[PDB]
RNA sequence: AUUAGGGUUCGAUUCCGGAGAGGGAGCCUGAGAAAUAGCUACCACUUCUACGGAGGGCAGCAGGCGCGCAAAUUGCCCAAUGUCAAAACAAAACGAUGAGGCAGCGAAAAGAAAUAGAGUUGUUUGUCAUUUCAAUGGGGGAUAUUUAAACCCAUCCAAUAUCGAGUAACAAUUGGAGGACAAGUCUGGUGCCAGCACCCGCGGUAAUUCCAGCUCCAAAAGCGUAUAUUAA
């Protein structure tokens, strides 16, 4: 995903876009889906920057991703 | 409640009530063939209507289709032995100009009316709902029967019917009877 | 035409196995019966098995489910021929024994069953089974 | 304005049905009907055939 | 014209939900208005108790009276007028008589040269209307 | 379901997943319950009482009563299919089971199929009046067969020995005949009345449309109508 927010400690919201298709039009349409993940001090990630979750345990009550690598 | 047992349609009813041309055709084959009702007719034309159907499906794909080749080789295979198509012709574009007397001639009554065993189309069938016929030693009942090109040469009239192996019919047995009663 | 002819059966088996489990031998009797007026008592497709099968006694032969085909001349059911009749009235339903004749006495009624333990369910011991 | 209900129902002056033998009934129907209009009647194409043709009056 | 873009979907769902609203026939299946106004409330058939029988005046350029019965259902308690379906049929309907009413055949439209009614009676005490006329049943009581 | 295709509509309902046991809440036991043919308490309703007290929970099955346009037996049985169990079967010695199966009711729906067939004679055919001739059901039975037992079906009317159509009275219906839409300038009634007519229209006296008779048409053991929904 990318970063949408930097704005917690220890935690960041994420944006995943994609294109889901209408089957009877034919036709696409953007969507987002945003995520709450855990991001640990070894990385330093800005808004817009590009980042790789995995899945983890809940940690809260919205985070189940942890941030692996920042690219 | 909780049965599984399948059931389905096997006829449509057409989609203009009154056409002159329609119903003139369906009471030439009414006439011709010895029929009930047009419901009949219209059974033989869903079948048609599937067949023809599949053909064209099948007829949509390439030739060297996996799918194509087995079911058309099945749809050749089952309109030759039902007597359907010609044997001559084995392309799956001949299923596509089936008509309805190609089945029509197939019904065990038409067969029983060609083959002599009876004098006109409703007498077949009077004789066929009678118990009287028999297509390979059974007994056959049922006057839409379609008979297989293999069962053609075993039709005859039933070893347990007056004619044939069989005893004496009713006038024959009420008479006989009576004639004891007055000795 | 027709020759007035002494009615015959004729036995035939298939689908042939032994199984020493049960102490029995399973197959499916089809009997033809070309000029028979009605169907066939199984008392008489049970004597006919046996003097086929050359077992000892014809009440250790047990013969059910017996379909007349259409048009007639063919009934085909299953049977079974045991070793001994203790065997069938060992591993043999108690309703086939009713029907050959060595069944238990029917039971009371389910009814009556049920209102007697629902009448018991209210009791402590020695009131209840008088 | 009710009280005319009914009114020429009630002045119909009341006809019996005639009674007639009775018809076929099954596909001897459709055979009497094929018969009588595709066998017996023979006329050639072109002229109008009439299923119910009338006496002249008036 | 319309929009033909590849990623136009959501526009395309957008246009066709708008523009469905505009089809009387859509608009009134999918609004519980008509259904709320519609004396049956959405049933075939409804069964009312005979309050008195009048009659309607045909419209132009037709010229007769035409025998109708003001009913009240026994469900919500609605006050209509059913169109009685043949000839001397009237006779056949008493005051406080407990009636089957069903719609006209236009799915609430008025039906004819009759102003404003769109039922007819189809049963009245338990017994067929047309069994009735055709003198198959006789009317109990 | 319907649809050339794309679609449109439906899914309380057999299998799967969820939820609930009048309503709320709380709980105990237990591997597992926030269980309800468990418990506790409130609130609705209720039942008994000897007035002190004591009860209830069919959205299990059958069955009531309401409510509605609208939906079956207080049946039989565990024979099968499963479940639980301390339990193969059998032997003084047959575990429960409205789960489930079986029948009753049941023109929701689906399949097959009757209501006659071959002739004679008169009156190219055909028709009609005769005159035959067999056949077969519906039905009535059974050595029986089926079935847990019944019941259907199937089988048969001698195997020595088994009943039965002629108005084959064992008698088809429901809608129609101005157009759309198949089929009457027919004959009586009626006269902008009664009515009919989805729509267009018909009825104001020589009604192709109403109320009837006769005739014809369409589907047919079915055929109308209402209201939805799909196609159009
Ligand atoms: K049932
Ligand atoms: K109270
Ligand atoms: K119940
Ligand atoms: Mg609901
Ligand atoms: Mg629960
Ligand atoms: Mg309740
Ligand atoms: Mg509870
Ligand atoms: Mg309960
Ligand atoms: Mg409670
Ligand atoms: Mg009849
Ligand atoms: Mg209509
Ligand atoms: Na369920």
């Amino acid at each position: 995903g990318v970063v949408h927010s930097t704005k917690m400690h220890r935690t960041i919201i994420i944006r995943r876009n994609y294109l889901h298709f209408i089957k009877k039009y034919q036709r696409y349409q953007k969507r987002h889906k945003s995520l709450a993940v855990h991001c640990s001090p070894a990385f330093d990630p800005k808004q817009g920057d590009e980042v790789v979750i995995g899945q983890c345990r809940p940690l809260s009550k919205t985070i189940r991703y942890n941030v692996l690598e920042v690219v | 409640m909780r049965n599984y047992n399948n059931f389905n349609r096997v006829w449509k009813a057409p989609r203009r009530p009154f056409e002159k041309e329609r119903l003139d055709r369906e009471m030439k084959l009414c006439g011709q063939y010895g029929l009930r009702c047009k419901r009949e007719i219209w059974r033989v034309n869903m079948t048609l209507s599937k067949m023809r159907r599949t053909a064209r499906l099948l007829l949509t794909l390439p030739e060297n289709h996996p799918r194509r080749l087995l079911e058309g080789s099945a749809i050749m295979r089952r309109c030759h032995e039902y007597g359907f198509l010609d044997e001559e012709k084995d392309k799956l574009d001949y299923v596509l100009s089936l008509t309805v007397p190609d089945i029509l001639e197939r019904r065990l009554q038409t067969i029983v009316f060609k083959a002599g065993l009876a004098k006109s189309v409703h007498h077949a069938r009077v004789l066929i709902q009678q118990r009287h016929i028999a297509v390979a030693k059974q007994i056959v009942t049922i006057p839409s029967f379609i008979v297989r090109v293999s069962s053609e040469r075993h039709i005859a009239f039933a070893d347990a019917s007056p004619f044939g192996n069989g005893r004496t019919g009713r006038v024959k047995r009420v008479r006989a009877k009576a004639a004891k009663r007055h000795a | 035409v027709f020759q007035k002819k002494k009615a015959e059966v004729c036995i035939r088996t298939s689908q042939f196995k032994v199984n020493k489990l049960l102490n029995r031998k399973q197959f499916i009797v089809e009997v033809n019966h070309p000029h028979w007026c009605g169907t066939v008592p199984t008392q008489l497709i049970r004597k006919k098995l046996a003097t086929l099968y050359k077992v000892p006694d014809a009440s250790q032969v047990s013969l059910f489910g017996f379909k007349t085909k259409f048009g007639g001349g063919k009934t085909t059911g299953f049977g079974l021929i045991y070793d001994d009749l203790a065997s069938l009235k060992r591993f043999e339903p108690n309703y086939r024994k009713t029907r050959m004749g060595f069944g238990k006495a029917r039971l009371p009624a389910r009814k009556s069953v049920k209102e007697r333990r629902n009448r018991n369910k209210k009791l402590r011991g020695k009131a209840k089974g008088k | 304005s009710l009280a005319r209900a009914g009114k020429v129902k009630n002045q119909t002056p009341k006809v019996a049905k005639q009674e007639k033998p009775k018809q076929p009934r099954g596909r001897a129907l459709k055979r009497l009907k094929y018969t009588r209009r595709f066998l017996s009647k023979t006329v050639k194409p072109g002229e109008k055939v009439h299923m119910n043709k009338q006496p002249p009056g008036k | 014209t319309k929009t033909n873009g590849q990623n136009a979907a959501r526009k395309l769902v957008r246009l066709r939900c708008r523009n469905r609203w505009a089809d009387k026939g859509w608009k009134r299946a999918h609004t519980f208005s008509a259904r709320k106004a519609n004396p049956f409330g959405g049933s075939s058939h409804a069964k009312g108790i005979v309050l008195e029988k009048i009659g309607v005046g045909a419209k132009q350029p037709n010229s007769a009276i035409r025998k109708c019965v003001r009913v009240q259902l026994i469900k919500n308690d609605k006050k209509i007028i059913a169109f009685v379906p043949n000839d001397g049929c009237l006779h056949f309907i008493e005051e406080n008589d407990e009636v089957l009413v069903s719609g006209f055949g236009r799915s609430g439209h008025a039906v004819g040269d009759i102003p404003g009614v769109r039922f007819k009676i189809v049963k009245v005490s338990n017994v067929g209307l047309y069994a009735l006329y055709r003198q198959k049943k006789e009317k109990p009581r």
